[PDB]
Formats: structure tokens, sequence, C-alpha cells
């Protein structure tokens, strides 16, 4: 019966005793296989999310630094920033659940900050309470109720605890949400919940990708930017139509004037183009007539989304190249036996790994397919 | 050294420069700097196979200072002696340093490992009957022991008293001896049956200190160096309990006696009737087969003196042949007299527990052969982080003298001098301030001060009990425990008496007015007190550590040189020459001139059956 001590020492420096260029490649390679896959799919560019939040008692663990509750609000400022930027025409509403209730903190609107500071004043609230998965969804379906039928009615969870206090039957609620055309996206934090996988999947056309866990503060980043691009429609739910909106112009003006929207002097303003009425800032329904007025830089935001650029295959080392620098950047390329030339098929243009994710993050235009004449 | 162009500023090192040797492209990894003379070693806690190296240099190499980022070692004669015991060899040592050195290990270095490192493992001291037989494995060994001037498988006698002697011997000849103990095999050794309870938790560093001394197999007799606070007297219960014998606790204290058996009923399973404690109070020795004697080095180190109480004691003692011996606060047995139970006590492993392995003389070497080699010392900063001790923000408070006191401190003798300026009002004002502003704050405060004089007008003045010397065990004990589980009482007035192995968990903060000249353990000791906060692992805890001096006194020479092992540690302290939010402070002791010069007088004035029935 002699304990460890006896046996031997550890020696821990025992332990310790004293083609990789390729290696850097083949990853990037099959990197540049995963997203390969890139086709038009039909996305609906006008939004309206309904975002809800979990603030109760499991919210109040230290898993992520400081607390559960300071790092979603934290990233749900982040993620309004970043919604509206891409999302212009869109809108947003904010929820959140306490006490066993739901709480509205943010009307359904299209101006980012009025959100933002709605976010801000619930990070001082310490969070209580069980949560309640019906309490949101009944007032999510209330919010979404004023909405067009050209709109997608979408609602993202963000779900941290393991149980759900409801007062009454969360399954008719599902049937319901159907039945509205509300679309479900959970982002649990724990471990996955029965109730939310199947909120998540008969919400989605059976689709059980929508439902996800997150394995660190890093992934957690990941997973709200992934939420911001529109999410593509289904072939059988058609809602096709026209929607009527108007190009305003701006003025410059020498004295302020009231605003139709708020009541407020402000010196300059766009003009709507059916009732001459003035509006502060863009976009927004006009007050008065109820028109959208938009920009036209607003629509081309959403082109990219319409008209995806083709990914960029590896050229393989076997075959001769064009140029030893590269079209856009004419960055020389590392000799390096594996090479690092991306190639477009639409013009056969050799593009560095700088400019590959550059153009296909950044810009959505490749530079050699516009310089090339037809 | 050869081919190398000295640099324009190589003058400013005095042959110190080290540059003459190249570096490998490797110096990115290896962790390890060697000096190819002085045998220094620096290492970098910031990079990989830190934690690789840091188990195995500091077997090699004792430790001179490990601050926070910039480690330093430094290998050593008694060190290497240390690492050769436990199964190193030079060659393993070789390809280990050079596989972890940035800069090569120079010839000089590799002849100083070769040389010390091949003398271990040829001579062994064995004991049988309380009989000493120096036991060699080889024949050849006879033509150098035997002939030796100083003494007097072939096995000879040795007096007991000639141990000291021989051990110095040993040291001084090639051969070191070596205490190896076979437990396993020992059977004319009556056993102990006892096991630590399931509630027992065993620490990994003090997992890594019992596999140290249990590395081999045999029990091994040496020295474990822990922080204070860091459990060391489970360890010896762990070794009391493991190894299964007679066993023996000596300790310099009569209230630590009662601690060390405290911890052994609680911790371990030995039942009472085993254990019997060797005070002036009992002195009933156990009659079963095998049991504990907890006794203090005063009651077996006396030799002239014995009444037949003790005197029956001892000859139970010294009939019988023990098995184990526990040194608490090892850091004393090496004394003049203290240092005679080691070798009056016959025992087959010895174990040395001390917070601190310093000492103002240079005896502390001399451990090495009363005992036997260091065998694992934790670092301070490193048990603190993981939250085993309590961190201190050590603070030292400069009080300068008032003009008046300080006219008479050039003019008085010395003798006198330190009573002077150890009662200077500014240092009241302030461990006033101190003591009201932490006690507001509700925290026990200990007070530490070596002058008895001084600590009685302190408590005298301050309403606030005061403990010393004369103080029986029973009022000490009273005021110790109104002290922890009263309210009303929060602060008390300790002596020289407490300032090692006495267990405080509730102390956080620590005053020290002024206390015992240049000793260096004291300083460490003391701050040792407030190590032992119960609640150490809470957010925010910082337990308190002062040192009031006065400025322009010799106190500053011996505060500066007393902290210079907590130095080495790691702590660092800091200076305080004003305490805001003094002044607002109600009343003060000693304010106004008239209550000054009364004390300045006083302490100046301090040198036939028949015949009964008429009456
Ligand atoms: N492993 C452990 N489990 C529980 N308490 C421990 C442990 N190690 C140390 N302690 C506690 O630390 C304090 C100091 O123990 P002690 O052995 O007197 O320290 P040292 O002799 O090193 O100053 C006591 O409260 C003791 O119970
Ligand atoms: F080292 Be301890 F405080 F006995
Ligand atoms: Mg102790
Ligand atoms: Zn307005
Ligand atoms: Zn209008
Ligand atoms: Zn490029
Ligand atoms: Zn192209």
């Amino acid at each position: 019966g002699g304990y460890a001590w006896e046996d031997e020492i550890k020696r821990s420096w025992d332990l310790v005793k004293v083609a990789s260029l390729v290696a850097s490649i083949v990853e990037a390679r099959k990197k540049r296989t995963a997203k390969k896959n890139i086709t038009p799919y039909q996305r609906g560019i006008i939004r309206s999310l309904i975002l809800t939040l979990d603030c109760s008692e499991a919210m109040l663990e230290k898993d992520l630094r400081p607390n559960r509750h300071a790092m979603i609000i934290q990233y749900a400022i982040d993620f309004v920033h970043e919604f509206f930027d891409q999302n212009p025409i869109s809108q947003m509403g904010i929820i959140i659940m306490r006490n066993g209730l739901a709480q509205l903190v943010s009307q359904v609107s299209g101006n980012p900050q009025d959100h933002i500071d709605a976010l801000k004043s619930i990070r001082k609230q310490e969070p209580k309470g069980n949560p309640s998965l019906q309490n949101a969804l009944e007032m999510a379906r209330g919010l979404l109720l004023p909405v067009p039928a050209h709109c997608t009615r979408e609602v993202l969870i963000v779900f941290g605890s393991l149980s759900t206090t409801d007062p009454g039957d969360i399954h008719q609620t599902i049937d319901s949400l159907v039945s509205e055309k509300i679309r479900v996206k959970v982002l649990g934090l724990s471990a996955q919940v029965a109730i939310c996988k199947e909120l998540c999947k008969a919400t989605n056309y059976g689709d059980e990708s929508f439902y996800k866990i997150l394995l660190d503060e890093t992934h957690l980043k990941e997973l709200f930017n992934e939420a911001v691009t529109p999410l593509p429609v289904n072939k059988i739910n058609k809602g096709f139509t026209l929607v009527k909106m108007g190009f305003p112009t701006r003025i410059f003006e020498d004295t302020p004037t009231f605003c139709s929207c708020h009541s407020k002097l402000v010196y300059g303003g766009y003009f709507c183009p059916n009732c001459h009425s003035k509006v502060c800032s863009l976009p927004t329904v006009c007050p008065c007539c109820d028109l959208m007025l938009i920009l036209s830089t607003h629509l081309a935001r959403s082109y990219h989304h319409l008209m995806p650029l083709k990914t960029f295959a590896e050229v393989p080392t076997t075959e001769k190249f064009r140029s030893e620098d590269c079209f856009s950047c004419q960055s020389r390329f590392p000799i390096l036996l594996t090479s690092s030339r991306y190639r477009c098929e639409d013009c056969k243009q050799e593009f560095c790994v700088d400019c590959d994710v550059f153009i296909h993050e950044i810009l959505h235009n490749c530079p050699g397919c516009e310089s090339k004449p037809v | 050294p050869a081919d190398f162009v000295p640099d324009s500023v190589s003058g400013m090192f005095r042959s110190h420069d080290f540059s003459y040797l190249r570096l490998r492209p490797d110096h990115a990894s290896r962790p390890l700097w060697i000096s190819p003379s002085d045998g220094r070693i620096i290492l970098e806690s910031f990079s990989p196979l830190a934690e690789q190296a840091q188990d195995f240099l500091v077997t090699i190499a004792e430790p001179i200072s490990r601050p926070s980022h910039i480690h330093e070692y430094k290998i050593t004669a008694y060190s290497l002696y240390a690492a050769v015991s436990v199964g190193l060899e030079t060659d393993d040592i070789i390809s280990v340093l050079d596989r972890l050195s940035k800069v090569p290990v120079a010839e000089s270095i590799i002849n100083f490992i070769k040389g010390a490192t091949i003398s271990y493992g040829k001579v062994k001291l064995v004991i049988k009957h309380n009989r000493y037989f120096v036991e060699t494995t080889q024949a050849d060994i006879l033509q150098m022991l035997l002939n030796d001037s100083v003494i007097g498988v072939h096995s000879f006698e040795i007096a007991n008293e000639s141990v000291e002697v021989v051990k110095k011997r040993c040291q001084e000849i090639d051969y070191p001896v070596l205490e190896e103990y076979d437990f396993r095999n020992d059977h004319r050794n009556p056993d102990l049956d006892i096991d630590l309870k399931p509630s027992t938790q065993i620490r990994p560093y003090q997992e890594k200190s019992l596999s140290k001394m249990f590395g081999n197999g045999r029990a091994r007799s040496g020295i474990i160096v822990l922080p204070c606070g860091a459990g060391k007297t489970l360890v010896g219960i762990t070794a009391a309990c493991t190894i299964k014998k007679s066993v023996i606790v000596l300790c310099t204290s009569s209230v630590s006696v009662m601690q060390w058996r405290q911890q052994f009923l609680q911790w371990c399973t030995l039942q009472p009737e085993n254990c019997a404690v060797f005070t002036s109070d009992n002195k009933e020795m156990f009659q079963t087969e095998s049991g504990l004697v907890v006794s203090t080095y005063s009651m077996v180190a006396n030799t002239r003196n014995r009444s037949h109480d003790s005197q029956k004691v001892m000859d139970f003692l010294t009939g019988r042949e023990w098995g184990f011996i526990i040194l608490d606060e090892v850091h004393v047995v090496p004394a003049a007299m203290f240092r005679r139970v080691v070798s009056t006590i016959a025992a087959h492993a010895k174990l040395g527990l001390t917070a601190t392995l310093v000492r103002e003389d240079d005896k502390i070497g001399d451990l090495n052969f009363l005992i036997g080699p260091k065998l694992y010392e934790a670092n301070w900063m490193e048990l603190s982080q993981k939250g085993h001790i309590a961190n201190v923000q050590c603070a030292e408070v400069w009080c300068p003298m008032t003009a008046e006191f300080y006219q008479e401190y050039l003019r008085e003798t010395a003798r006198k001098r330190m009573l002077l300026y150890i009662m200077n009002p500014t240092k009241f004002q302030a461990c006033q301030f101190l003591i009201q502003y932490h006690e507001r704050r509700g925290d026990k405060i200990i007070v530490f001060s070596d002058n008895v004089y001084a600590l009685q007008e302190y408590a005298l003045k301050m309403g606030k009990p005061f403990i010393y010397g004369s103080t029986p065990q029973q009022e000490r004990m009273n005021i110790l425990q109104n002290f922890q589980y009263n309210d009303q009482i929060n602060t008390i007035f300790l002596s020289k008496v407490g300032d090692t192995s006495i267990d405080l968990p509730e102390a956080t903060c620590l005053i020290q007015i002024s206390s015992h000249y240049g000793s260096r353990r004291q300083e460490a000791q003391r701050l040792g007190r407030i190590l032992r906060a119960k609640r150490r692992n809470d957010e925010g805890f910082n337990a308190f550590f002062y040192s009031l001096v006065s400025k322009d006194t010799q106190e500053m020479y011996y505060s500066t040189k007393r902290q210079a092992f907590l130095v080495d540690q790691g702590y660092a302290f800091k200076v305080i020459t004003h305490l805001h939010g003094m002044e607002n402070i109600p009343n003060l002791a000693y304010a106004s001139p008239r209550e000054r010069r009364e004390l300045l007088q006083e302490v100046l004035l301090k040198n036939h059956p028949l015949i009964r029935k008429m009456y």
C-alpha cells in the first residue's frame, strides 16, 4: 500500500527533449474548398428582426469575461452597428427576458441610434429572475404583426438558461409562429435545449443549422456576425411584390425649420417627393404619406448579396503563370515548391492572397473582370 | 577565453566579462544563463521550458534570490551534495545542463561538478541497538577510515558523542556519509499503524516535498524549507504516518507543544493512548510498544540538573532505539547545546522543518552534517499566487524624531540610546493612528516589541492587553482566546515570545514599533504570523505588515539589514513618509509640549510555642 512518494520522481525535465511551407498552403487550399460552393441564392434584403436577449439568473455566471450579461450586451451594441451598416433599409426591435416576463426596450424602427441608447441603458441593470421563451416569442409575434408582407420577419434569440418557465403551452406558440411565417434563430450559451431545437427546426422548414451553441468567446463573435447577412428565402414561400418608395433630394437652407418627424428645428433635411415634408435622416418612413424614403446608395449596398462574386480557385504549380506580380496590387509573389497565385475564372487573372481576401470581403467586384472589354 | 578582442567597455567589468564564449542559434528556447566562473545561473521565468527547469534547477542549485521576472540561482558544493544524493550523476547533469544552457558550460564548471559528484555513495552510517556502526560496502575504505587520526562489508563501532566529529571529518575527507533508512525491510523496530484520515488533503507543493524525501523509497535525513503557513505540520505528520514507527517532535516553545499535538490528533488517526507530551507540566511516558513524544529542546538538551521525574523519562528515551525525529524550527538546532539532542537521541531518520533557514552567525551551514542536506525549498511567491498563503503589503514608515528628544540622542550612550528612540513621540502617533485606522477597517492587529519596557508603556497608556515573558501560560492563553473569539478585543501587544511557531489565523495586520537589532529571521518569522490569514482567498484581500523606524537613527541601519531576507524571497518594502489624514484624528499621544517634556524626563530618569503568643 505504498504511496506515490515512494514510487519515483516525476522528472519533468525528461518530458521535454531537444514541407513546413507546404503545410501553410494546403490549409489555405482546403479552406478555399469550403468557400468554393457559392451560388446566387435568393435573399430577403428587407428584414424585420426582433432581437431577444436573455437577462436572468443564469446570465450571472462567470464563464464569459466579465459575465454573460455584460458581454452579450457589449456584443449586442456591436451587432446593431454592423447590422444597419449592411442592411440600411431594414428595421430592428429589442426585447429582453426578466423575472419571467418579456420587457420591450426598443420599438421596431430604422434608426440605429435609438437601439444603441436602449442597449446601453440595459447594460446597467443587474439581471435576475427566470427566463420565459413564450413571453418573449408572444411579444415578438405582436411586434412583427404591423409589418408588410414583403419584409422578412425574423427573431434572433440569445438564450443562456437550460430551463424555461412559461405560463402557457409553448408548442401552440411555435405553431402560431410557423403560421405567421416568422423565422427564429437561437444562439445558446451552455448546451442544447429540446424546445429551442424544435423551435429553430420547425420554424425554418426543418433546417437544424439555425440553433448554434458557442465554444468560446471568439466563436461567439463569429455567430453574432453571421446573423447580419440576409437569410435566404424558401422556394415555396413566395411573396413577390412591388414596394412604393421615393428618392428625396437633399436641401441646404439658410434658416432652421421644423421637422415633420420630431417637430424639432433642424437646419437641413431631405424633402419627400410625395408631400414635400422634410425628414432629418434616412432611411425612414415618411411621417405624413407613409412612403419609404431612401437614397440610391442604400439600394446599392445590397447588390453584392444578389450577384455574389464567384470564388477564386487555386492554380496548380504544374502549369506556367502569366505574370510575376499581382494584377491589382503588383505584390511580388514569393517563390517559396508551391504557388500562391489565385486566378479568377471569369477573367483568368492572377491575384495575390492579400487581394483575394480583400476583394471578397471589402470590395465586391473583381478588378480584372471590370477591366476586360467584352 | 581564446582569441577574443576586448571591448572598449570591458574595463568596467573587472574580470567578469564572460563574452569570450559564443551563443548558439537556439538561444530563444534555452532558458538558462550560466556564469562560467562564479557558477551563477540566471533563469528566465517568461520563456518556454521555464516550468521544465524550475524543479531541475532547484535540486542542483540553491536560490540566492527569486524576484518576479528574473530568477537567480547559484551552484555550490553543498548544493551539489544534496543533488547527487537523489539518484543524480554527473553525466545526467552535464547532458541536461548543456541542453538548457544558452552559454556553454565552461571547463571550470565542468571540473566543479566532476569533483563533488563522484564521492557520494561509498560510506554509510547505521544504528543498531543504540550502537553506531560506520559500515562500508567495500573493504578498501578500512585503510582510509580506520587510519584516520580523528577516528578512535566491514563494520566498526564509533562513539555516540564522536558522531558530531566524524561527520565533520567525513565532509573534510573525500567521502561524505549519507543517512538512508530502509523502513520497508526494518522489522526489529516496532511499527506504529497510523494513516491519514479521508478528510485529509495533500497539497501539491507538500506532495513534491515528500517525494523529494522518499524518492528512492528509503527515508532520507535532511531539511524541508517551506514558507510560513505552508503546512509544515502536515508534512511532518505525513512523514510520521508513512514511516509507521516510533516518532518524536522537538519544538523550542511551550505553547507550540500543544499546537503540534493538536494538529497531530486531528490530521492523522493516532490514538491518544500512544501520545505523550514531555513538558514542565506533565512528564509521563507512554508504556505501549510504540508511540510519540512531543517535547522541547530544553527538556532533551539539559545535561546537568535533571530531577527524578525527568531522569526516568531520559532513561526511557535513551534506552529505546527510536526511528524518526522531527525538528520543528530547525534553525536553532546547531546551537551550542541544542545540537546535543541529535547525538544523544538515537534515530534512523531526522527531519528539519523551518520557514527561515538563516541566522546571524556562520553556523547555518553546519546543518548539513547535523541533520542532512536540503531536500526541497518552496518559493514564497509561487505559493502566494496559488492561494495557499496570503499576500502582504510590506511597508516601512519613517518617523522623524522631535528636536527635543534628538538633542539627548547625540549625547546619550549607545546602551541607553536604544531606549531613547524607541519611545519617541512620533512613533506613538503613527502606531496609534495606524491601529485605529485598521481597527475601524475591522482588522486583527498584532503589535510586536522586543523591548519589554516599551511594550508596557504602549499598553498602559493605550489600555490594551500586552504579553511578555513573565506572563504565565494560563493568562496569555486567556488573552489569546479573547483576542480571537471576542469582537470587543481586536488588537494585542505581543513580544519575542510569540515570534515563532504560533498559529493566528485571524491575524491580518502587524505593527513593529521596535525589535531585535540586526536579526533577520525575526523579521521573517514575525511576518509569518499574518501569512496565516484565514481569509487569504477573498478578492482584494491584502495583509498589512508595518515597520515603524525612526529617521536619522541607527534603527535605519538595523531596519535595512534585518529585512534583507524578505527582499531575497520577493517581498518589497514601501516607504511611507507621511500618513494621510493623520492630523485630523481627534486626539494623539503627547500632542502638547508639556506632555512631551514629561515623557522626556521620565525616560531620561529611567537610568517556641510559649513565645509565639507574645508575637
Ligand atoms: N493541506 C492542508 N489542509 C488544511 N489546512 C492546511 C493544509 N496545509 C496547511 N494548512 C493550514 O495552514 C495553517 C498553518 O499550518 P502549520 O503546519 O502550522 O504551518 P507552518 O508550520 O508551516 O507554519 C493551519 O491553519 C493549517 O491547518
Ligand atoms: F512556519 Be510556521 F509559522 F510554524
Ligand atoms: Mg509550524
Ligand atoms: Zn426630426
Ligand atoms: Zn412624404
Ligand atoms: Zn494583390
Ligand atoms: Zn475576374
